[PDB]
RNA sequence: CCCCCGGCGCGCCGGGCCCGGGUCUUCCCGGAGUCGGGUUGCUUGGGAAUGCAGCCCAAAGCGGGUGGUAAACUCCAUCU
RNA sequence: CGCGACCUCAGAUCAGACGUGGCGACCCGCUGAAUUUAAGCAUAUUAGUCAGCGGAGGAAAAGAAACUAACCAGGAUUCCCUCAGUAACGGCGAGUGAACAGGGAAGAGCCCAGCGCCGAAUCCCCGCCCCGCGGCGGGGCGCGGGAAAUGUGGCGUACGG
């Protein structure tokens, strides 16, 4: 479900991605907490792709 | 050591390394018998956290427990009563399947004494656990002062009174406002003390 | 499709270099119950009138000193029943820059010590003559 | 069917209460056994007090009793850490400890360490071995003055301060106590909406200029 | 008056026994198909679900649980 | 193909141990009704109650907070008094129905895994010595056998270490 979520991150459908994880992991605070972590590793993938 | 490295791995059940290795043992146990002995713990980090000490006298049994819920044993429904008690199909059991797993091993292996069990694999039709038994009459267990509490006769058949971690979960006892209906010793004890009349001497 | 973090355990070291490394490891074997007994009678007799570098068996000994970067070579067994006990360690020494080799069979690896099985053996330090013997390995 | 007038009774006697009637004929017999065991516990640790270890001064919650003082369960560590006595030593000489307690105030903390200093003054310590007086022991002449203390040792008393007669000031005559209450009852209740209405003033100011 | 029985210390020996507190510097520290969410059934005084379980989803770490009206944000308190 | 480990898994009238079963007044885990009441009755009540099932002990269970509170805060459990027939539940009908605070009786706290540190520094059994031996125990001697590195013993548990 996380690899399905990063596709929503690269198309940046964040309002739908949060709803996607909330129906997966549970309450809003957990779905919030995981969400910024997953764009932080995409940016950690985006920092290596350039150089 | 390396146990903490194993600890955070087993919390990654959805990962491909675990999704593979879980389905191997789940396939492997499903070809075995319903009740048999394993030589060594397949899940060692969860063993020692529950009290498993690798020495002579610690024997573990890996069993399979049928998935699902419980249905009421009555012919064609046969609940000659009110519409409240006609419910026969969607009923659920009180004790957890992990506590039923410690029963079937403890009852059959009545020579040993149950300590703890843990999850090792799941299927749509079965539910596998590895219970950690203990031998009450080996001197390696008898002579260590930390584990001679097992041999006392009140620790016979902890799986029949529910004194295990799986056993303490299903009784619903604990501290707080949420467990008011079991203040005292038991859910039977709370109800008993709440429904007697204290006929004093001078009233 | 075996996942590659455990597929890496059929990708094992060859025949002839396993001979030399165990020959290199047939020189740092641990003190037995006798070689401890013949150690303690030697230190107790000097009571009336420093240790050489030895190996480390078991993952609980190894994974500590790799984090302290004290190891110079790691020997691995490939056929543990809970493969999860080893799976992290090749991907760990890569991040720790510690050279690791995998060996087929834990029993022949279990006879470096006088026990049945050994999952992991470490080379933390060596003798003075045994320096070019590992630097080529 | 009720009579002309009465009350409405809901007597919870619809179960089978007859089977679960616990009568109290043990009470004169229970007090016999209890005091006998209370005397056996007395003579078993005879020089130590029958009341057991000391209980600290404790305030009680739930504002109906928040002006009262109880007997505590045990002295907190921050009550004993500044006392100069380690927690695994105070159990040997009759000081009850429980580590879960806090001291958010200071006046209770200082009053209890006052109670331990005077308890340490009263404490007649035997030697470990009869032939040698150790450094922290009591002297020999105090051993004859060592007997059993009945009753709770250093009993907690909810005493109060006397207030001398004083002349009333002029501000106190102009002091409107009840009018201060309803003004303060407004201030505590309408604190949120006054915090909110203070925020939109700024945005309706900045768009006027910008 | 006579046995039995333990208790209590007192002396002999085989013994294992080197352990504490305070200042400062610097490292370490926690339990997972479980918490939790969904839904169904039972139970509870527990009432937009107290407790128990079955099934699906499935954790996090200045996090988590609780703070008796659902939810969002904001502070706290409070345990682990 | 011979051999040697190991890994699994059998089989013994193998060496030595251990479990069944009875009582069940009191205790613990499940299961679990209906007569009864509501002037009928189906929710409810009866009631987590009898009948059934398991396993105990001379006590059991529970128990050292993922606690109560909202204070100037208390501080494991169990038991009595009070809270109180109260908050609350309920064809809001019938009925049902706790907890905190306070006063008592009692009073008691601690071990692991993990974390690392100790050269596995630990343990069973057989051979032997002494000493007691109707609780087969201690001490020492055995390149005696074995367990254990897929982790024993020591240090150490949230009050910090």
């Amino acid at each position: 479900y996380e690899r399905r979520a990063m596709e929503l991150l690269k198309v940046s459908k964040d309002k739908r991605a949060l709803k996607f994880i909330k129906k997966r992991v549970g309450t809003h605070i957990r779905a919030k907490r995981k969400r910024e972590e997953l764009s932080s590793v995409l940016a950690a993938m985006r920092k290596a792709a350039a150089k | 050591g390396a146990y903490k490295y194993i600890q955070e791995l087993w919390r990654k059940k959805q990962s491909d390394v675990m999704r593979f290795l879980l389905r191997v043992r789940c396939w492997q146990y499903r070809q075995l018998s319903a009740l048999h002995r394993a030589p060594r713990p397949t899940r060692p980090d969860k063993a020692r956290r529950l009290g498993y000490k690798a020495k002579q006298g610690y024997v573990i049994y890996r069993i399979r427990v049928r998935r699902g819920g419980r249905k009421r044993p009555v012919p064609k429904g046969a609940t000659y009563g009110k519409p409240v008690h006609h419910g026969v199909n969607q009923l659920k059991f009180a004790r957890s399947l992990q506590s039923v797993a410690e029963e079937r091993a403890g009852r059959h292996c009545g020579a040993l004494r149950v300590l703890n069990s843990y999850w090792v694999g799941e299927d749509s039709t079965y539910k596998f656990f590895e219970v950690i038994l203990i031998d009450p009459f080996h001197k390696a267990i008898r002579r260590n002062p930390d584990t001679q509490w097992i041999t006392k006769p009140v620790h016979k058949h902890r799986e029949m009174r529910g004194l295990t971690s799986a056993g303490r979960k299903s009784r619903g006892l604990g501290k707080g406002h949420k467990f008011h209906h079991t203040i005292g010793g038991s859910r039977r004890a709370a109800w008993r003390r709440r429904n007697t009349l204290q006929l004093h001497r001078y009233r | 499709k075996v996942p590659p973090a455990i597929n890496q355990f059929t990708q094992v070291l060859d025949r002839q270099t396993a001979t030399q490394l165990l020959k290199l490891a047939h020189k740092y074997r641990p003190e037995t119950k006798q070689e401890k007994k013949q150690r303690l009678l030697a230190r107790a007799e000097k009571k009336a009138a420093k240790r050489p570098p030895v190996l480390r068996a078991g993952v609980n000994t190894v994974t500590t000193l790799v984090e302290n970067k004290k190891a110079q070579l790691v020997v691995i067994a490939h056929d543990v029943d809970p493969i999860e006990l080893v799976v992290f360690l090749p991907a760990l020494c890569r991040k720790m820059g510690v050279p690791y080799c995998i060996l087929k069979g834990k029993a022949r690896l279990g006879r470096l010590v006088h026990r049945k099985t050994c999952t992991t053996v470490a080379f933390t330090q060596v003798n003075s003559e045994d320096k070019g013997a590992l630097a080529k390995l | 069917a009720p009579s002309r007038n009465g009350m409405i009774l809901k007597p919870h006697f619809h179960k089978d209460w007859q089977r679960r009637v616990a009568t109290w004929f043990n009470q004169p017999a229970r007090k016999i056994r209890r005091r006998k065991a209370r005397q056996a516990r007395a003579r078993r640790i005879a020089p130590r007090p029958a009341a057991g270890p000391i209980r600290p001064i404790v305030r009680c919650p739930t504002v109906r009793y928040h002006t009262k003082v109880r007997a505590g369960r045990g002295f907190s560590l921050e009550e004993l850490r500044v006392a100069g006595i380690h927690k695994k030593v105070a159990r040997t000489i009759g000081i009850s400890v429980d580590p879960r307690r806090r001291n958010k105030s200071t006046e209770s903390l200082q009053a209890n360490v006052q109670r331990l200093k005077e308890y340490r003054s009263k404490l007649v310590l035997f030697p470990r071995k009869p032939s040698a007086p150790k450094k922290g022991d009591s002297s020999a002449e105090e051993l004859k003055l060592a007997t059993q203390l009945t009753g709770p040792v250093m009993p907690i008393r909810n005493v109060f301060k006397k207030e001398k007669a004083r002349v009333i000031t002029e501000e106190e005559k102009n002091f409107k106590a009840f009018a201060s209450l309803r003004m303060a009852r407004a201030n505590a209740r309408l604190f949120g909406i006054r915090a909110k209405r203070a925020k939109e003033a700024a945005e309706q100011d900045v768009e006027k200029k910008k």
